[PDB]
This record gives C-alpha cells, sequence and structure tokens, in this order.
RNA sequence: CGCCGCCAAGGUAU
C-alpha cells in the first residue's frame, strides 16, 4: 500500500504529498534483483499473458 | 421459461474486463506477421538444400505489411462533429473560391448528430328540442312550426337568406 | 428502341432488369463520350416501367440520377437532366426517393452553366418544380435564383427564352408578385437585346399568371425614370400585357391612356 | 498548402457580374464623368433630356 | 475490448422460482451488508413463499416483497428499519438491478422491486444491493405485461414458489 | 474539479471535459465560440500530465480491487512510462519531451533484449519500470515551474483581465 | 482514369475573379487522397486518438483535413442511416417465407432508433423473430462452418442486427470481428438485446464483404448465406455509395461488353476466399 | 556503422 504522509488544503484545493523517497542503493539493487529473478521465473512459467486494459 | 445452471460462479470473468483481447482483425498465429516470420525461420533453416520442389507453400519459394494490432488496448475514441461545408454554397449557390476551397461544397442540409442528440430526448333558432328536424334546399334543419313561423316572418332562410320558393321538404 | 418498349408495354417485364443493369454498367464507359446514349434511354424507358408496374427501379435509379449530374461533360450532363426529368414527368413528384427538397439546390449550380441544351432541361425542370413543387424551399430560393435567371437569358435558341418567362411567372405565383417584380424592372437597363425584351415578355407572364393590379402601378411609375430603355421596356410590357390578358383591359384603358397619350 | 501566400478572397462575396451590369455602371461611370467634365468646364448649354 | 461493465465486483448469489421462471440474483455483501443480510434472512426464513408482484410500471419498475399486497406491508428483521446505503458505481444506468423500495426517509424492509430500464429519477433514493445474471433476466422480464387494470395490481400476479440460497456468507439463523 | 471549474466559469457549456482527462466540443461550432474556446500549452499539457497520472493511480487502484496481481502491474505501468506519446497526445503541444519519448523507447530494449535470454518465452511479462520512471520524473522535474508559470499567467489573464497596451 | 475536360478549352466564359483562376484545384488533391484511403488510414500505427465524425464509422486515425474532406463526400446524407434501414428492410422482406423453417409467427421490426448504426460502445437489437414453441438453437459461430452441433437452450425468440465498418487495411477479418463484437455485446451489461441468442451480422463496406456470429435453426444459416449475398448484389443504398466513390474519384471501365459477371458461381470464387475446384 | 514518427492560428465574417 505505502501509506504515506500528506499536506492538504482546508477546502481541499490541493494534497501535496511531503515525503522525499530516501532510499539506500544496495538494498535497493538487491530487491530489483531479487524481483528481477522472480519475474523471469514468472514469465518463465506463464502459458500466455494480456497486460492491462490500459483505459 | 429460462432454466438456470444453478452455480455459485457470478456471470462473467473474475477481472471484470482486465484482460480485453482486442480481437477484432486477425489473431495471433494467423496474422500476417506470424506468416512473414514462419517464412523467414523457414527460410533460415532451408540454405544447404537446393531446389528440393517439396514447395513449402506459396511465399516459400525462394513485419512489415498487415502489422498486428495492439491486443491489450482500445483506441481512444474522440466524437468530431465539426463538419467541413462550403456554407456560402450550401445557402448560397455560389463560392468565391470556386474549386480552390478545401471545403467539401455541399448543399444537403439535414441533420447532424447533435440534433438528432437533442431531438430524442423530448334545434339553433329557439334554442329548443328538435321538434320534428327537417330539411330545406341547402341542408338547412329546422323545425315544423317554428320555420312555419320563420316563414311567416321572412320567406327567406335564416342562416344565408337563401330563397326558399315555398318549397319546405323533411 | 423506345417505339419497341412504347409497342411492347407490359410484353417487356422479364427484360427491364437485364437492360437497366446494362445502362447502369454502360454509364461509364471510360467517359470517351458514350454515356448521353444511356441517359437518354433511360428517358425513353420512363414511360413504359409505369405502366407494367415498377417503381421499385425507379426509386433505384432516381438515386442514381441524383448525383451522376456532378459531370464536366455538357453533352453528357443534358441527356442526365433530360432523364431526371422524364423521371418527374411520368412520376407524381412527391413520391420520389430523390425529393425536391434536396435536388433543385443540386440544380442551382448547373444553371450557371452557359451550354444551351444544359440550360434548357435544367429551366424545363425548375418550371416544372415551380408549379408543381414550390413547397420544399424555405422561400428563399426562388428569390435567389431569379436573379441567377438573369444571366440564364441571351441564349440563342428561342427554347430557353420562351420557357425561362413562364418560370418567372410560376415563381411569382409562388412567392408573390413584389419582390421578382423590381428584378424585372432592374433587367430594363442593359444596352443589350435578348435581354430586355427578354425579360418584358417576363413582365407579361407576371401580368398574366398571378392576378392583375400587382404589377401596374410600378410599371407606371418606372416611366418616371429618364432613360430610353426602361420607358421602351414598360410600353413593350403594356403591348405584351394587354396582348395576353384580351378582355380583362376593359378595367385599365382608362389608366394607361394618360400614359400612352 | 500555403494559406499565407495564396490568392485570397472574403467570404460571402458573391463575385463580379457579367457583361451586362459591369457595361450599366460603365455607362453611368462615364455619365458621372461627363457631368463632372462639364462642372468643372462650366457649360451652360449641356442639357441631359427626359430619356437619358 | 470498450464494453466497461461499470460496477464493482459481486459476492453472494441466490436462487428464486416464480411461475414465469427462474431468476438468480447475485448480490453485493459487501457494499450493501445490511440490506444483503435482510434479504439472504427472509429467502432463508421461507418468507417470500406466496408473495405476489404488485406494482408494474413497464419500462421502469416491477415491485415485489409484499406479503399483504397493498403496497405498504413490510417487516424487517431488525425490528425497525434500517438506513440507506448508496455507492457512487451503483446507479440506476441499467435494467435488471434489485432495489430497496423507500418511502422518503431511512425505512427499508421486506419491500423491494426489479428495474426495467433507465431510473435516473432513483438515484441516491433507493439501496442497490444485487442483480441479475444475465441468460435469467428475461424470467423477470416476463413480469412486464399490460395487464393492469389501474396504475398497478394486475389480474393474475406470479408468485414466488420458492428461494433458495446457493451462497451464504456470515451465517445466520432463522429467527 | 478545477480543469472543468475552469470551462464553468469561462461560460463555455459545450466542452465535455471527461475523468479521463480528454476533450471533446458537442455542438459543431460556430465562428464566435472557436475563437473564444481554444487552449494553449498551459492547459493542455497540464491536461495531459494530469491524464498520465490518472492511468497510474487507475492502475494502482485496479490492483488494489484484488483482482489483479503485482507482476501484470508491473508490466503495465512498465508499458504506461515506455509508450507515451501512444496513448496520451503529451507530445502535441510540447515536442521536446518526443525525445524523452524515445529516451524511453530505447531503454526499454536494454530492459527487454535481457529478458529474453535463455529459455524465457518472447511473450509480454517485461515488468522492469524504475528506467522510464526516473525519466518522466525528471521531466516533470524540470516542467513543474515552467507550467507553473504558465499556468500562473493564465490565472493573471483569466482573474484580473489583459493588459491591451501596457508592456 | 479522369477525361472528362481535362484540358478544357473554353471553360464557358466566367469571370474567374481571384481564386478560382490562380488558386490550385482541390478535386484531385483530394481524389488522391480518397484513392489510398485504407493505407493514409490505417489503424494499427498509432492506435490512440481517433476521431469519428458524425453518422459514421471511420474513425479517421489522424488529424488529415483532406482526407476527412474526401471521406465525407462519399457519406454525404443520411446514406449511413439508408444502407441500415435498406438491408432491414431486404433482411426483414425475405423472411415472407415463413413455413420452409420449423414456424415463423411474424417479423417484427422494432421502433426505428436513430444513432443506433454508428453506436460502438452499446447496441440494440433491429428486427426480431416470434415463435410457438422451442427454437433448438446451435453453439454460436459462423457462417463459414457447416458442422452445426445443435444442442443449446430451446428459446422463444430470436433477433437479428446488422453493423457496418470501413476497412483501413490492418482490420479486414470480419470472421472475427463480428466474433469479438458479438461476445463484447453479450458480455455487455448495457444491451437491451430481447434473448441473448442470436446473431450479429458484420458487414464491411470498405473491402466488401460479410460475416456473421450467433446461433443457428435449421431454417436459418444456408437461406440467408444466398440471401444477403442477393443483397450485396442488388441494393439501392449500397450501390449509390459505390456510384459516389465513383463520382469523387473519377473511375471507369474501358470495355465494350459487360465483364462476365452474373448470377453464376463464377463471381464470387474471387472475393478474397479461398476455393478450390475437385 | 542503419536519419526520419506534428499540433495549432492561417476561412465560412462582427
Ligand atoms: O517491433 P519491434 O521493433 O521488433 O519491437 C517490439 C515492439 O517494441 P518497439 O516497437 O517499441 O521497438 C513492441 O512494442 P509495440 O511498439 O509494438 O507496442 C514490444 O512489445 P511491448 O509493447 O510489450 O513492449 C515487443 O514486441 P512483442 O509484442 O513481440 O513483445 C518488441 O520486440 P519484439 O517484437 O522483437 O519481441
Ligand atoms: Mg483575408
Ligand atoms: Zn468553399
Amino acid at each position: 500500500i505505502r501509506d504515506v504522509p500528506v499536506l492538504y488544503h482546508i477546502t481541499g484545493a490541493i494534497s501535496f504529498v511531503n515525503e522525499i523517497p530516501w532510499v539506500i542503493e544496495p538494498v535497493y539493487i538487491s530487491q530489483w534483483g531479487s524481483m528481477w529473478i522472480m519475474m523471469r521465473r514468472e514469465k518463465r512459467d506463464r502459458r500466455h499473458f494480456k497486460r492491462m486494459r490500459f483505459p | 421459461v429460462y432454466k438456470s445452471t444453478r452455480s455459485a460462479k457470478p456471470v462473467g470473468p473474475e477481472d471484470m474486463g482486465a484482460t480485453a483481447v482486442y480481437e477484432l482483425d486477425t489473431e495471433k498465429e494467423r496474422d500476417a506477421q506470424a506468416i512473414f516470420e514462419r517464412s523467414q525461420k523457414i527460410q533460415e533453416e532451408l540454405r544447404g538444400k537446393e531446389d528440393d520442389k517439396i514447395y513449402r507453400g506459396i511465399n516459400n519459394y525462394q513485419r512489415k505489411g498487415p502489422i498486428r494490432a495492439p491486443e491489450h488496448l482500445r483506441a481512444t475514441v474522440r466524437w468530431d462533429y465539426q463538419p467541413d461545408i462550403c456554407k456560402d454554397y450550401k445557402e448560397t449557390g455560389f463560392c468565391g473560391f470556386g474549386d480552390s476551397c478545401k471545403f467539401l461544397h455541399d448543399r444537403s442540409d439535414y441533420k447532424h448528430g447533435w440534433q438528432i442528440e437533442r431531438e430524442l430526448d423530448e334545434c339553433f333558432i329557439c334554442r329548443q328540442s328538435f321538434q320534428n328536424p327537417v330539411v330545406t334546399k341547402c341542408r338547412h334543419y329546422f323545425c315544423e312550426s317554428c320555420a312555419l313561423q320563420h316563414f311567416r316572418t321572412t320567406p327567406r332562410c335564416y342562416v344565408c337568406d337563401q330563397q326558399t320558393n315555398g318549397v319546405f321538404n323533411p | 428502341f423506345g417505339t419497341v418498349v412504347n409497342a411492347l408495354g407490359k410484353r417487356v417485364k422479364p427484360y427491364l432488369p437485364q437492360i437497366c443493369g446494362t445502362v447502369l454498367w454502360r454509364l461509364n464507359n471510360k467517359s470517351a463520350k458514350v454515356r448521353q446514349q444511356a441517359a437518354d434511354l433511360i428517358s425513353r424507358t420512363a414511360v413504359v416501367m409505369k405502366t407494367c408496374q415498377e417503381e421499385k427501379l425507379m426509386g433505384h435509379l432516381g438515386v442514381v440520377l441524383y448525383e451522376y449530374l456532378g459531370e464536366e461533360y455538357p453533352e453528357v450532363l443534358g441527356s442526365i437532366l433530360g432523364a431526371l426529368k422524364a423521371i418527374v414527368n411520368v412520376i407524381g413528384m412527391h413520391k420520389m426517393t430523390p425529393p425536391i427538397k434536396d435536388l433543385l439546390p443540386r440544380l442551382t449550380p448547373i444553371l450557371k452553366n452557359r451550354h444551351e441544351k444544359v440550360q434548357e432541361n435544367c429551366i424545363d425542370l425548375v418550371g416544372r418544380i415551380a408549379d408543381r413543387g414550390a413547397e420544399y424551399v424555405s422561400a428563399r430560393e426562388w428569390m435567389r435564383i431569379c436573379f441567377e435567371l438573369l444571366e440564364l437569358l441571351k441564349a440563342h435558341k428561342k427554347a430557353i427564352r420562351r420557357a425561362t418567362v413562364n418560370t418567372f411567372g410560376y415563381i411569382a405565383k409562388a412567392i408573390g408578385p413584389h419582390d421578382v417584380l423590381a428584378t424585372l424592372l432592374n433587367n430594363l437597363k442593359v444596352q443589350e437585346r435578348q435581354n430586355r425584351v427578354c425579360t418584358t415578355v417576363a413582365i407579361a407572364i407576371v401580368a398574366e399568371t398571378c392576378s392583375p393590379f400587382t404589377v401596374l402601378p410600378a410599371l407606371m411609375n418606372e416611366y418616371r425614370v429618364p432613360e430610353l430603355n426602361v420607358q421602351n421596356g414598360v410600353l413593350k410590357s403594356l403591348s405584351f400585357l394587354f396582348e395576353y390578358i384580351g378582355e380583362m383591359g376593359k378595367d385599365y384603358i382608362y389608366a394607361v391612356t394618360p400614359l400612352l397619350e | 498548402m500555403d494559406f499565407q501566400h495564396r490568392p485570397g478572397g472574403k467570404t460571402g462575396s458573391g463575385g463580379v457580374a457579367s457583361s451586362s451590369e459591369s457595361n450599366r455602371d460603365r455607362r453611368e461611370r462615364l455619365r458621372q464623368l461627363a457631368l463632372e467634365t462639364i462642372d468643372i468646364n462650366k457649360d451652360p448649354y449641356f442639357m441631359k433630356n427626359h430619356l437619358g | 475490448s470498450n464494453i466497461y461493465i461499470q460496477e464493482p465486483p459481486t459476492n453472494g448469489k441466490v436462487l428464486l422460482k416464480t411461475t414465469a421462471g427462474d431468476i438468480d440474483i447475485e448480490l453485493w455483501s459487501k457494499e450493501a451488508p445490511k440490506a444483503c443480510r435482510n434479504f439472504i434472512q427472509l429467502c432463508l426464513e421461507a418468507y417470500y413463499d406466496n408473495t405476489i408482484f404488485h406494482r408494474v410500471v413497464p419500462g421502469f419498475i416491477v415491485q415485489g416483497g409484499d406479503p399483504t399486497g397493498t403496497g405498504s406491508g413490510g417487516e424487517s428483521i431488525y425490528g425497525a428499519p434500517f438506513k440507506d446505503e448508496f455507492h457512487s458505481r451503483l446507479r440506476f444506468n441499467r435494467r435488471g438491478l434489485v432495489a430497496m423500495a423507500n418511502a422518503g426517509s431511512h425505512d427499508n424492509g421486506s419491500q423491494f422491486f426489479f428495474t426495467l430500464g433507465r431510473a435516473d429519477e432513483l438515484n441516491n433514493k433507493h439501496t442497490i444491493f444485487g442483480k441479475v445474471t444475465g441468460d435469467t433476466v428475461y424470467n423477470m422480464l416476463r413480469l412486464s405485461e399490460v395487464d393492469i387494470d389501474d396504475d398497478e395490481r394486475p389480474h393474475n400476479p406470479h408468485k414466488i414458489k420458492s428461494c433458495e440460497v446457493l451462497f451464504n456468507p456470515f451465517d445466520d439463523i432463522i429467527p | 474539479n478545477m480543469l472543468n471549474l475552469l470551462i464553468h466559469r469561462k461560460n463555455l457549456n459545450y466542452l465535455h471535459l471527461d475523468y479521463n482527462f480528454n476533450l471533446k466540443p458537442v455542438k459543431t461550432l460556430t465562428t464566435k465560440e472557436r475563437k473564444k474556446s481554444r487552449f494553449g500549452n498551459a492547459f493542455h499539457l497540464c491536461r495531459e500530465v494530469l491524464r498520465l497520472t490518472k492511468l497510474v493511480v487507475d492502475s494502482h487502484v485496479q490492483y488494489r480491487l484484488g483482482n489483479v496481481d503485482a507482476f501484470q502491474l508491473a508490466d503495465g505501468l512498465q508499458y504506461i512510462f515506455a509508450h507515451v506519446g501512444q496513448l496520451t497526445g503529451m507530445y502535441r503541444y510540447k515536442y521536446k519531451l518526443m525525445r524523452q519519448i524515445r529516451m524511453c523507447k530505447d531503454l526499454k530494449h536494454l530492459i527487454y533484449y535481457r529478458f529474453n535470454t535463455g529459455p524465457v518465452g518472447k511473450g509480454p511479462g517485461c515488468g522492469f519500470w524504475a528506467a522510464g520512471w526516473r525519466v518522466w520524473l525528471f521531466f516533470m522535474r524540470g516542467i513543474t515551474p515552467l507550467l507553473e508559470r504558465w499556468l500562473g499567467n493564465l490565472l493573471a489573464r483569466q482573474f484580473e483581465g489583459r493588459h491591451s497596451k501596457g508592456v | 482514369w479522369e477525361k472528362a475536360s481535362g484540358f478544357e478549352e473554353s471553360m464557358k466564359w466566367k469571370k474567374l475573379t481571384n481564386a478560382q483562376r490562380s488558386g490550385l484545384n482541390q478535386i484531385p488533391n483530394r481524389r488522391f487522397t480518397l484513392w489510398w484511403s485504407p493505407t493514409i488510414n490505417r489503424a494499427n500505427v498509432y492506435v490512440g486518438f481517433q476521431v469519428q465524425l458524425d453518422l459514421t464509422g471511420i474513425f479517421m486515425h489522424g488529424k488529415i483535413p483532406t482526407l476527412k474532406i474526401s471521406l465525407i463526400q462519399i457519406f454525404r446524407a443520411h446514406l449511413w442511416q439508408k444502407i441500415h434501414e435498406s438491408i432491414v428492410m431486404d433482411l426483414c422482406q425475405v423472411f415472407d417465407q415463413e413455413l420452409d423453417a420449423l414456424e415463423i409467427e411474424t417479423v417484427q421490426k422494432e421502433t426505428i432508433h436513430p444513432r443506433k448504426s454508428y453506436k460502438m460502445n452499446s447496441s440494440c437489437a433491429d428486427i426480431l423473430l416470434f415463435a410457438s414453441y422451442k427454437w433448438n438453437v446451435s453453439r454460436p459461430s459462423l457462417l463459414a462452418d457447416s458442422k452445426d452441433v445443435m444442442d443449446s437452450t430451446t428459446t422463444q425468440k430470436y433477433w437479428i442486427d446488422i453493423q457496418l465498418r470501413w476497412g483501413d487495411y490492418d482490420s479486414h477479418d470480419i470472421e472475427r470481428y463480428a466474433r469479438a463484437k458479438f461476445l463484447d455485446y453479450t458480455t455487455d451489461n448495457m444491451s437491451i438485446y430481447p434473448s441473448p441468442t442470436g446473431v450479429l451480422i458484420a458487414i464491411d463496406l470498405a473491402y466488401n464483404l460479410h460475416s456473421a456470429y450467433g446461433n443457428w435453426f435449421p431454417g436459418s444459416k444456408p437461406l440467408i448465406q444466398q440471401a444477403m449475398a442477393k443483397i450485396m448484389k442488388a441494393n439501392p443504398a449500397l450501390y449509390v455509395l459505390r456510384e459516389r466513390i465513383r463520382k469523387g474519384l473519377q473511375l471507369y471501365s474501358s470495355e465494350p461488353t459487360e465483364p462476365y459477371l452474373s448470377s453464376q458461381n463464377y463471381g464470387e470464387l474471387f472475393s478474397n476466399q479461398i476455393i478450390w475446384f475437385v
């Protein structure tokens, strides 16, 4: 879900999300590599794929 | 009556449309890109063979063309209501540009789409009962004694003063 | 072919789809001037198909000849207009699939063609519409074509010039003799003949088709304009007026006697 | 198409007439020309009649 | 594809047999808990036996759920009528929908109605809690005959003979 | 609620701005209402970037409806971040992002031809989306003050009127 | 090709004020754009924003004004709905033979609803067939097959609706277009169909050919195959659109006699389907 | 050793 802080207006004008991402790089590269391997193994084990119906 | 199947599964798919296939054109294994891929592949395999005359099909004697549609996509449709009509040729009969005007030269003043849209959304003389209702020469249904007293008043009719000429009938 | 189909009549019934298919294929033919024969053949076969109980194919070819009149050849366009003329003659006008609501506005750019056969067939169909279909307009078209019917004059056949005055008369019968009248009086300063006498006859026809005393006060008034041609035009219009009315001039002799003196 | 460097025209014009209205306006313009030249030259004997 | 069904997914399905045929009503139990709860409870009590359809407005509505047949008899299993439960994705843009019949404020019981078309005047006024699986919607389109004799109540109204429960979440008891 | 209320304030009532952020006339516009209602780059480019984030948030809420898994959303918003121009029309009123589209369209091959090494499969499933994500963050990172200033000038031109012969 | 008054010695001595004298002629620039129409308007290079005009279904994949003007002269005056009404009049008149099937009581033409002919998101039925009892329909299938297993629900009525489209060189396979469209409208919830059974007929105007996808009772398929081949052979609206293309495109034949086309089986052999002789 | 991928004002007057 990624719960997140926000900074919004009283009347509901605009809701600024106020958070800088702040990720450390070796755990970042390892997470992307882990999901790379899992997603290669997921596409290898799928019979055929249909993407989104993008609207 | 339409009997049911007696199942707990709902009416359709589980994704509720998240895998629309868009199979309006020729499908995947029969499309011309797939035919070109098969032809290219079999031209890559048979190389040491020199006219083996099993002939393999039509195009194999020795991705362009009909390109495959994106299956994962609807085209974003818009209603182009705005026509290009020579108004000075439509309602008047003479365009000042002649044949150099870019528009249509149309003169059919029929309804547009939006007009269809906002049209689809929505006796008598004495004033008594007919004591023997009887006629004259000219359809005038009168009474008996009332028209006798009327002839005693004036020898003509009452509605349009027609010459009765002593002619009074039922 | 017309005499053969007129002698046949009902007996040509298992032949009309083949002949009309031959015509509908024939109507392109390289555009090497073999297209007026097919349209003239339609104009001949217009009579025999009504007497053979065939109106569905009439409705088929009416919307074909409705837009095969976008030609550049005048010799083909005249035969197309003659075929459409024969369609309007043999069929009742209010029950045709090219209705008058969108047919006469397609006839109006054809009116600006200076070929004599195109002009003849066009203004004959316009006269047929003007005396039998004057309710299919917005009342503005008969006023904007009568100015173009002034430029329709000076055509040297005498059939165009005798049909166009009848078209003026039925235009004025349709939309009243008070607006085309000023057009016919403004056609009296031309310097050219065959354009001032051919509107003199039009003044006579607007005088004689609809009732009198609608054209006579302005015709008396135009003599006050100090020009030679308008005075000669109003005098010759009085000549054709009394020539066309005859016995109805018993009340107007005392009114135009101070003009004739 | 070059919409800026084409021979243009205004909408709802109607065009220009045939020979009849053109030489009618030509004769009226020559009439006005003759009247203004006799107005400058001050000729009291030039007179127009009841028929032009 | 571009059809865009435009509705949340369903949960729970019941079968309902009338003389007009079989109707498989599938409910939105998540988007409307109390109305679907009352509906499955009254189906499990066999409460809709001998219940007739007492109002037919052809093209607009066909009403049921009245054991008396007058248009005012409605008894929930709550003791009191319950609240309105609305949803922005559940509107009256089509036919085949089921909604609790209401008379103004929060007054909903056994009295409900099937839809027969576009019902934009009923938006934000009634609680949509279910639809009908297609290939069976014509068994309730046979309910709309012009035999009404009045604004409602035709000659021979169709009655519900049985009400089966195909799927039953949030387990309940008949009292 | 702001891109429709601009139209509602400017007294148009014929441009049907929809939720998926497009724009459609309805009434076959005459000259006095065509020239009043056409927008420049500040309205339209904001409309396309809001349509882009609208498709992104629609993808995320489609995931959290509960009928599609994580790999399918990965390939989905990878296609979204890699194939703008095909489905958003954002290049139409700002051409400089077109090269960035090419900058996406190139790097996808760096992704897509490294799934296919070995017995993996030719079909879709390319769900490595961070690379197009970084460059379309780099777009808005430099374009935010630009069309911020453009929409500020738009609000000035709308609310306090124009200056005809001032500057 | 174009021969009618090309040189044009003396046109008719008009005035030729400014633009009709010196400006360029727009009609060759629009008939040439009309001539390469499916490969200037192809659907699958940019598959995004498409802009269909009023009353038509071209969808215009591109912002090309010249092609839009050249395609509206051949969809000029309500002839889309005229093709609609004409072919539904043909395939309701051809069902006057009622006893050759099991039994057909009436063939109801429903309420004539405008905007139906080009509404692509929603649809309704066009005509309806009633019965007394139990029409045994089949599984939904095409018209290019011959199996006809016929094991489905016995139903009462049977709706028939027609569809229209336009070419575009990348999607001309209406055996799949009709199937996908019938699946979309039988999974749609906006439908006001009288049955989920009846056939959806799709005909392809540019590259003109015909198909359908639905279920079939025994007196339906081989009747209406030849009956709609007769519609493709003889139809006023679907031929005046052809001669309107001819008047907007200047195509002409150069033969003295008719090019061997008749009611013979030779003539549909070359309709880009594969037919063998044995 | 493998360019290139396009919107609008310009016209149906005010
Ligand atoms: O046609 P290619 O030059 O061979 O490249 C295609 C193409 O990518 P590009 O056109 O951007 O280079 C496809 O994307 P589309 O533009 O056709 O939408 C892409 O598919 P994805 O959209 O999933 O990325 C994938 O084609 P495929 O569908 O087979 O995966 C890909 O490379 P390949 O055709 O060699 O696989
Ligand atoms: Mg200008
Ligand atoms: Zn023009």
